């Protein structure tokens, strides 16, 4: 109630401080959880050396950076993100290989994957701009073929999602738990399973109030979508030459 | 009448011949980590008989299983036979993937390398590595479109090529018995895709 | 940040709770699993002889599943008149409020009254559904494979017409997952069509050719509780709605 | 002192049961061990995260395979395996990447590493057959510009070796700790340490009794060599694009 600004601003640096990984927030997360936390599962189907690597698989790494500008309708669609896919798929967008990053060497060596995730989305946008913006996690996006009427912020409001609004310039932060019909993903092109590979559903981030401001004002933002995978088990040690690069779309 | 009692029963199902002559890494056997691994009969009957392992025919009754199967291998051979393979095991292979195989991809994955100086027989047990708890079996009730290929594939190369004496043979057979392991079990009652060879006649429509 | 409240401004008073009925009517409609157990019409078929059946052929087919089928409105000429103007029950309008399932189902399945041949049900867990399309009753034209023959090893049950032609029966729940998909289901893979419907029921008449022609075009009605133990584990909102008085009236 | 063979063969199988790598000797093994047990030492000179993968990094994986004939005199050399680069060598040897083997694929994403190893050198002989050679490890070779006279059966004689026996046909366990002038091994090029990365020495397997036999016995025999990771630790996480494939030799 009593502001007091000095040469660093009065303010107070949020962390997520996630294996050498440190991400910095200003403001406070909005955050939804969709399920509450899943069980390990090794017990029931593996009898391979089951290990996570969560100095290396429990960091953070972007995914998806774009550009939200004042040029977008109401129902618009801005990201659409099959996240377990999004990641390998974000990797081979910036042409190299998997084996490159620490975050999916075991994707490469490994067969199958269960763990929980961990979304933040990030927007960079001025004080005086206005909008909002949902970001709404749905499981297993490809099952449902009614989803293309499906994908509006009126469906997708009902429920639980995570709200960014542009003027607070506040984060969205997505506890994502493993929530499948199988309690495995496989990494690669494993028996009666060839299409689809390790899909687990859509984050997708729609627009539901575009960006507005004066005749001069800032025209775009920046937003940023990190992961993290944190409660991870990788099975099934196979060699890396029978993985395959994932679908591109 | 004990299915536990039924799958812990050894049953021959392969025979190979390993001989000198097989080179550093000569694939063996490649199979099917299922109870449902075929030996057949040369036959002149149109319609083929199989033989199978007591646990093969006692998962055919049941649509899904799932846990350890065990690979007795008794390897006939003197105590002046010298020679080493890998009994390997690859988690989840498709059709595709059944060959681009050799020795060293096989070493990737779990594997066990047997040495044969005076110990001529082991047993090595499956793991189980799957995305699914149960395992639909491998044949459907004549119905074509519910075949399901098995979960993972067992290999056996030859690590090291067979060192015989001059007073021996050159050619040593293997025995490959299975039987499921302590941890195997079958569920849900369907349809069996085995028949008897009481009445071996079929009626073409 | 769903069901956030920021700043609540009630201007109200406190409203006395009935407790969902219960004050009124001696019944409390709080539990939806109470109104999911009370039986919906899964469907309904005219019974359709093409080719000469033998006693092992069954009569027709059809894949079970909680969420309802590829909702039938019948031909252009002849419209099946409970689905085309009252569009969808209950039970998969709750259904499709969610994402997955698991638990056991109860079928109802009623038969014509003047036939008197004795009626066999088969559940086969074995049939994986391959896409939305062919998820209905399939009248059995032909026999090829192993479809149309009465198998061996699966739940059956026979219902004698000539004492009850009304067979009430439990399908339980035999895939092996954690769940399985509750919506128009769409195939993208091979082992996400096993886990789809619970099995496939398979219904035949061991009729001979003579009584089978009094057989036909009689009406065989489907229908279909939720059964107990039967759990839906994930929040989706709901898809577009359609009104159903907004729908024109047959003018003359 | 009773022999009574059956259908298994009387005898006993000594099992190395080592994260889902399993290996089976008849025989005893002929131990040696150059230096004691070392210490980790991510204290002095890490702030990264530092973390062994002991689930896929202390298995067995064998790096060599040669038939040692009876066309071989007195003191000749069979094998001169600079180990941690024959380990990258040998996968590359066989024309894929590094990072299709569960083994190594730390090695594509790290820049350090400080670890023990275990070396077993079996060979496949006949009872018949007559010969020995030596197993002998010799830290930091490329380091000493004398050691092409070096290389014979009596100068590694006087420091400690395994011998192996082609009669017995027995074994050769190696216990090689980490013991090098700089407390870690780069994985790749790094500052002011261009050539000779991840080089620690030399195992040479060289011959003292050549194989004799009769007119007509078996004329070769065949040895394999595993490699064994235990006491690892990687510290350094790096982009795997800077990694650079080893030096042929």
């Amino acid at each position: 109630d009593n502001p007091n600004p000095g040469p660093d601003g009065e303010g107070e640096v949020e962390l997520e401080k996630d294996s050498n990984v440190v991400l910095t927030t200003q403001r406070d997360p909005s955050t939804s959880i969709p399920a509450p936390v899943s069980v390990k599962w090794s017990r029931w189907t593996s009898n391979d050396v089951v290990d996570d690597y969560a100095t290396i698989t429990s960091r953070w790494y972007q995914i998806a950076e774009f550009v939200w500008s004042k040029d977008d309708p109401f129902d618009k669609e801005l990201a659409r993100l099959i996240l377990p896919r999004a990641l390998l798929s974000s990797i081979e967008a910036n042409s190299d290989a998997i084996c490159d990053v620490p975050n999916t060497i075991p994707f490469k060596v490994h067969a199958y994957w269960r763990g929980d995730m961990e979304v933040r989305v990030q927007i960079n946008s001025n004080k005086f701009q206005v909008g909002q913006l949902q970001a709404t996690w749905y499981y297993s996006d490809h099952e449902n073929l009614n989803i293309s009427s499906k994908r509006s912020v009126y469906g997708f409001s009902q429920m639980d999602h995570a709200l960014i609004s542009a003027s607070a310039s506040n984060e969205a932060k997505l506890v994502i738990p493993f929530k499948h019909v199988y309690p495995f993903l496989p990494t690669r092109i494993v028996p009666d399973w060839t299409t689809g590979i390790l899909d687990m559903g859509a984050l997708n981030i729609r627009v539901i109030a575009p960006l507005r401001m004066s005749a001069t004002g800032p025209t775009t933002c920046n937003v940023v979508v990190f992961i993290k995978l944190n409660n991870s088990e990788f099975t099934g040690t196979s060699s890396g030459k029978f993985y395959a690069s994932q679908i591109r779309a | 009448m004990t299915v536990s009692s039924i799958a812990s029963r050894y049953g021959l199902i392969r025979r190979v011949q390993w001989k000198k002559d097989h080179a550093k890494g000569s694939l063996l056997l490649q199979l099917d980590a299922d109870p449902f691994v075929e030996q057949r009969i040369e036959g002149t009957n149109p319609i083929s008989l199989y033989w199978f392992a007591p646990v093969g025919v006692v998962s055919s009754m049941f649509m899904q299983w799932r846990g350890s199967l065990e690979y007795r291998f008794d390897i006939i051979a003197s105590q002046f036979h010298t020679g080493r393979l890998i009994v390997g095991y690859v988690p989840g292979l498709t059709a595709s993937l059944q060959l681009q195989m050799d020795y060293m991809k096989l070493k990737s994955s779990s594997y066990v390398v047997f040495d044969l100086q005076e110990s001529n027989s082991f047993t090595f047990e499956v793991p189980y590595v799957s995305y699914r708890p149960w395992w639909v079996r491998k044949y459907g009730g004549n119905y074509l479109p519910s075949s399901t290929d098995a979960p993972s594939t067992l290999f056996m190369y030859v690590q090291v090529p067979l060192i015989p004496m001059e007073a021996v043979s050159d050619t040593i057979d293997i025995n490959v018995y299975v039987r499921g392991g302590s941890s195997f079990e079958v569920c849900v009652p369907v349809q069996p895709s085995l028949g008897l060879n009481w009445n071996t006649d079929f009626i073409l429509r | 940040e769903e069901s956030r409240n920021t700043t609540v401004l009630d201007t109200t008073t406190t409203l006395q709770s009935s407790g969902f009925g219960r004050a009124f009517f001696g019944e409390a409609f709080n539990d939806l699993k109470t109104l999911m157990r009370r039986y919906q019409l899964y469907g309904q078929l005219l019974l359709s002889v093409t080719t000469d059946k033998d006693i092992d052929h069954c009569m027709f087919t059809f894949p079970c599943l909680p969420q309802g089928l590829a909702l039938d409105i019948g031909s252009a000429g002849s419209p099946h008149e409970i689905f085309n103007r009252c569009r969808d029950g209950i039970i998969p309008l709750i259904a499709s409020g969610y994402r997955f399932y698991r638990g056991d189902l109860r079928y109802k399945i009623v038969f014509p009254s003047n036939v008197n041949s004795n009626i066999w049900v088969q559940h086969r867990p074995d049939r994986r559904l391959e896409g939305w399309s062919a998820a209905k009753i399939v009248n059995c034209d032909a026999v090829s494979t192993g479809q149309g023959v009465y198998n061996h090893g699966y739940a059956s049950h026979i219902q004698i017409t000539r004492v009850n032609n009304v067979i009430e029966l439990e399908v339980p729940f035999y895939n092996a997952t954690c769940y399985n998909y509750l919506q128009a289901f769409n195939a993208s893979s091979a082992a996400s069509s096993y886990a789809v419907s619970l099995g496939e029921i398979s219904v035949g008449f061991q009729a001979t050719s003579d009584d089978i022609a009094s057989i036909v075009n009689k009406p065989v009605t489907i229908y279909y509780s939720i059964g107990d133990g039967m759990q839906f584990s994930q929040w989706v909102g709901y898809q577009p709605m359609m009104i159903l008085d907004q729908l024109p009236a047959p003018v003359v």
